[PDB]
RNA sequence: CCCGGCGAGGGGAGUGAAAAAGAACCUGAAACCGUGUACGUACAAGCAGUGGGAGCACGCUUAGGCGUGUGACUGCGUACC
RNA sequence: GUGAAGAGGGAAACAACCCAGACCGCCAGCUAAGGUCCCAAAGUCAUGGUUAAGUGGGAAACGCGGAAGAUGUAACGGGGCUAAACCAUGCACCGAAGCUGCGGCAGCGACGCUUAUGCGUUGUUGGGUAGGGGAGCGUUCUGUAAGCCUGCGAAGGUGUGCUGUGAGGCAUGCUGGAGGUAUCAGAAGUGCGAAUGCUGACAUAAGUAACGAUAAAGCGGGUGAAAAGCCC
RNA sequence: GAACUCGCUGUGAAGAUGCAGUGUACCCGCGGCAAGACGGAAA
């Protein structure tokens, strides 16, 4: 049993978001929130928001057991891009799956 | 307790109860064949050979299945010469269950 | 009546890429270089199959020379004795008997020495 | 049946000790290279180290053949914008260096060659500390 | 027999379509050389 | 001063192998508020070293 | 093809998007001249083949008093025929009036006999006058 | 209904046969960017493949030395038009 | 004679130097040139001799001298060989796709049955540019087809296995939810890897220049979740 | 075009990162020289 949260069309680069995500994958949620909230990357706020939404959905629709939450899968993938004249803006999708076990 | 014999022109060292691959032969599946051609017999004391075609060795071979070998693709190509051909190929093979060694 | 080439090109690319697996990135993903990779691999396989007989012949020669030296006889003299004694055992059989059972090879070389002169 | 292949963990390798004093350097070098290669053993395959460990002692009294004591010289370049070493000087300092150079020349070049060369143990003095492995002293 | 009639052998020939690969014989230069 | 070849994925991965960030792993719990906070910082509630601060 | 010949070669090129096809077909009739002797010989050969194959049935006269499709269906069922081609001489209003409704059953005159219909249809129903008319036509 | 910022977006429930049809809306390979899985690599040099090949996990014959995933190591090997 | 239009083996790497004209496959053998100290497979083989200088392992005329080889040994391929160099002879071995041993595929002459032929075979061919000739596979539509399969699952995409000397074909899990189509004949807008070919998407150098007159910015409060570029 | 992109000797469409021999080198980034760079240009 796991809860999936995917934020689409993120307004940030697909690399820096990946750099932020690399530091949180495989870490306990309790300390993951604290460590992520105290970083120097603007992309960190999007990750915090999506993780907060994921945990809120998990606790509302399923047993909270907030202490025993562990992140299993998390990844960022490049999203839609539009061509214009000054260039393409880079968008990303952020996906996080959290399971108690 | 093994033996050495050639049937399709290829030397084979086969022990009792060991399945070996031989070239295709016009041998029916329902009948056994005799390979009177022997070259060496392995036992507690090996039987030396002074001349080939030793009559003291009798080998019974029973074909159990038929088929072709693994498909192999041969490609002949030349650089800058616009010459290139490709063709698949396979070879028939037979398996014989060897029982009993004559000393 | 216009016809669409999508199906034929799709099938050709699929079949050619299927044989091209594990060629260090681009060669296994890009058709342009994948064609060269597969054709060169086929030619290399053909030539290596041709040379495999020679390679295994060299391996058997080395093993037989090692066995003869261990038994205390030169490889050339051993071959001369074996052939002049009316023995048609293939080098593969000699290597197999030498590696597996040492007593049999020792007896064979002793017999060759007996029928050497 | 497929050709027999020696398994690296199944190889049984012993210890051999050879003295180069009063011996032709070329012949003994070739013999050591052959023994390291494992080609002497019947169960030899040119893909794994089937040879035996070799120990060389008393390399100071190696017998020079002909007038190569001074005529023969080796040049090595450090790779800069050259180093000169005379045969007599290197012989007086450490004959093990020239012995190792010759052995490396004998062995095939490559990582496998380096791995096989790792088995050589050359000592300037007659005495050695490897006697704990009950090495078999063979004179050749 | 509803529709099975076919032309006799040799009466109909598929012809030659040059400039189609190398397996079809002539495929380059259009047959006029360089 | 211009490119002549096409670097593959390996070069991009290796060059990007050193930009990975690291966790501070230095959070401290305030004695009074009992809430995690960074070392040598000021808590949101307005506490530091156990004494009172402006806490605006 | 409408466009512009100004150099950007030219936009109206076969190798560019929305470009004209260099080998563009043109409207030309595909009809091929067929000799009268060839047509007569083909008709004779097919007619001779049909009789030897027992695929041709000859009747004195096939007609219906009134243009009733149901009656024609019953008559065909009596003869155990479902896909047959009727060939006759003078056109009859009662029979011709009902011919298009049945796709497997159609009536034709000897003057405009079509070989493709004869070949495709399993069986052909002749007439006492129709056979004489067609044999005179071929001669 | 909840998180989110009364944004966007997401989750649950429900409609809908399908939401794996959600308005960036039929079917969705490749070039391109990843996750998890099995393997190899931090002392080894060159069209990066091939032949042999111990090892490392799995289905198997419910061992019988079979195949699948990678290939430590070496002989050979200077792209296409 | 070779390349042109022939691969292979040896000479370090080679198209004109030597041997040798590749139908395919088999963990078989015998040879040509070339080698038998290791690298690297075979004689550290046997007999009659030269070498003291590494000449061998580069050097004409002239009697060991005449005679210098270079980015780093660099004119034995490296070692070292006083014979592991060289002159002569003997028996051997290694040695290619050359020959033979086994299996298989296609064509071409010669025959006895035989016919719109398969056998018994008898010999041979199967490297190939330009070029010529012959034989075939894939797709649209048309008649076949108001036949057949198909919401119990068609195409299209995708994974597996089998099959054919080949282009290909066959069955099957999966998103997929509506068409496809046997055999036989007829036409191509018919098979893509390149022409600085065109259209849509994307890696690339890379999170690298730089963020554009060097007039210059701040403090408290307010709105805003988030304020140093918003307001006071 | 793709590179698991080292230095010398010889060969080489004639000064070779990719051919033969030899030697060096744990993997990967950061600021400078530009000696290479057949990319422009400099008789």
């Amino acid at each position: 049993m796991e809860t999936i949260a995917k934020h689409r069309h993120a307004r940030s680069s697909a690399q820096k978001v990946r750099l932020v995500a690399d530091l949180i994958r495989g870490k306990k949620v309790s300390q993951a929130l604290d460590i992520l909230t105290y970083t120097n990357k603007k992309a960190a706020v999007l990750v915090k928001k999506v993780l907060e939404s994921a945990i809120a959905n998990a606790e509302h629709n399923d047993g909270a057991d907030i202490d025993d939450l562990k992140v299993t899968k998390i990844f960022v993938d490049e999203g839609p891009s539009m061509k214009r004249i000054m260039i393409l803006k880079r968008t990303s999708h952020i996906t996080v799956v959290v399971s108690d076990r | 307790m093994y033996a050495v014999f050639q049937s399709g022109g290829k030397q084979h060292r086969v022990s009792e109860g060991q399945t070996v691959r031989l070239e295709k032969l016009d041998i029916a599946t329902g009948e056994t064949v005799e390979f009177a051609e022997v070259l060496m017999i392995a036992n507690g004391e090996e039987v030396k050979i002074g001349v080939p075609f030793v009559d003291g060795g009798v080998i019974k071979a029973e074909v159990v299945a038929h088929g072709r070998g693994e498909k192999v693709k041969i490609v002949k190509f030349r650089r800058r010469k616009h010459y290139r051909k490709q063709q698949g190929h396979r070879q028939w093979f037979t398996d014989v269950k060897i029982t009993g060694i004559s000393a | 009546a216009r016809v669409k080439r999508g199906v034929i090109a799709r099938a050709r690319h699929k079949k050619i890429l299927k044989q091209a697996k594990g060629y260090y990135g681009a060669r296994s993903r890009v058709y342009r270089v994948a064609f060269q990779a597969v054709i060169k691999a086929g030619q290399y396989a053909y030539r290596d199959r041709r040379q495999r007989k020679r390679q295994f012949r060299q391996l058997w020669i080395a093993r037989i020379n090692a066995a003869a030296r261990q038994n205390g006889i030169s490889y050339s003299k051993f071959i001369n004795g074996l052939k002049k004694a009316s023995v048609e055992i293939d080098r593969k059989i000699l290597a197999d008997i030498a590696v597996f059972d040492k007593v049999a090879f020792t007896a064979l070389v002793e017999k060759a020495k007996a029928a050497l002169a | 049946m497929k050709t027999f292949t020696a398994k690296p963990e199944t190889v049984k390798r012993d210890w051999y000790v050879v003295d180069a004093t009063g011996k032709t350097l070329g012949r003994l070098a070739t013999e050591l290279a052959r023994r390291l290669r494992g080609k002497h053993k019947a169960e030899y395959t040119p893909h794994v180290d089937t040879g035996d460990y070799i120990i060389v002692l008393n390399a100071d009294k190696v017998a020079v053949t002909g007038n190569k004591r001074t005529d023969k010289v080796y040049y090595h370049h450090t790779g800069h914008i050259i180093k000169q070493a005379t045969f007599e000087e290197m012989i007086a300092r450490r004959p093990e260096r020239v012995i190792e150079i010759a052995v490396k020349g004998m062995l095939p070049k490559g990582p496998l060659g380096r791995a096989m060369f790792r088995k050589l143990k050359v000592y300037a003095g007659n005495e050695h500390n490897h006697a704990a492995q009950q090495p078999q002293v063979l004179d050749i | 027999r509803l529709n099975t009639l076919s032309p006799a052998e040799g009466s109909k020939k598929a012809g030659k379509r040059l400039g189609r690969g190398i397996g079809s014989g002539l495929g380059k230069t259009g047959g006029r050389g360089h | 001063a211009v490119q002549q070849n096409k670097p593959t994925r390996s070069k991009r991965g290796m060059r990007r192998s050193h930009d990975a960030l690291t966790a501070v792993t230095s959070l401290s719990v305030d004695k009074t508020s009992g809430e995690k906070h960074l070392r040598h910082h000021i808590t949101a509630d307005g506490y530091y070293r156990g004494r009172k601060v402006i806490a605006k | 093809v409408t466009g512009s010949g100004k150099k950007p070669g030219s936009i109206k090129s076969p190798i560019w998007r929305s470009g004209g096809v260099t080998f563009a077909a043109r409207p030309q009739d595909h009809s091929q001249k067929v000799n009268k002797k060839m047509y007569r010989g083909a008709l004779k050969s097919i007619l001779s083949e049909l009789v030897r194959q027992d695929r041709l049935i000859v009747v004195e006269k096939f007609s219906v008093e009134a243009p009733k499709t149901k009656l024609l269906a019953q008559k065909l069922k009596d003869m155990a025929l479902e896909d047959v081609l009727i060939i006759t001489g003078e056109l009859d209003e009662n029979l011709f009036l009902a011919a298009r409704n049945l796709h497997k059953v159609d009536v034709r005159d000897a003057t405009g006999i079509d070989p493709v219909s004869l070949i495709a249809f399993d069986k052909v129903v002749m007439t006492a006058d129709a056979v004489k008319q067609v044999e005179e036509m071929l001669a």
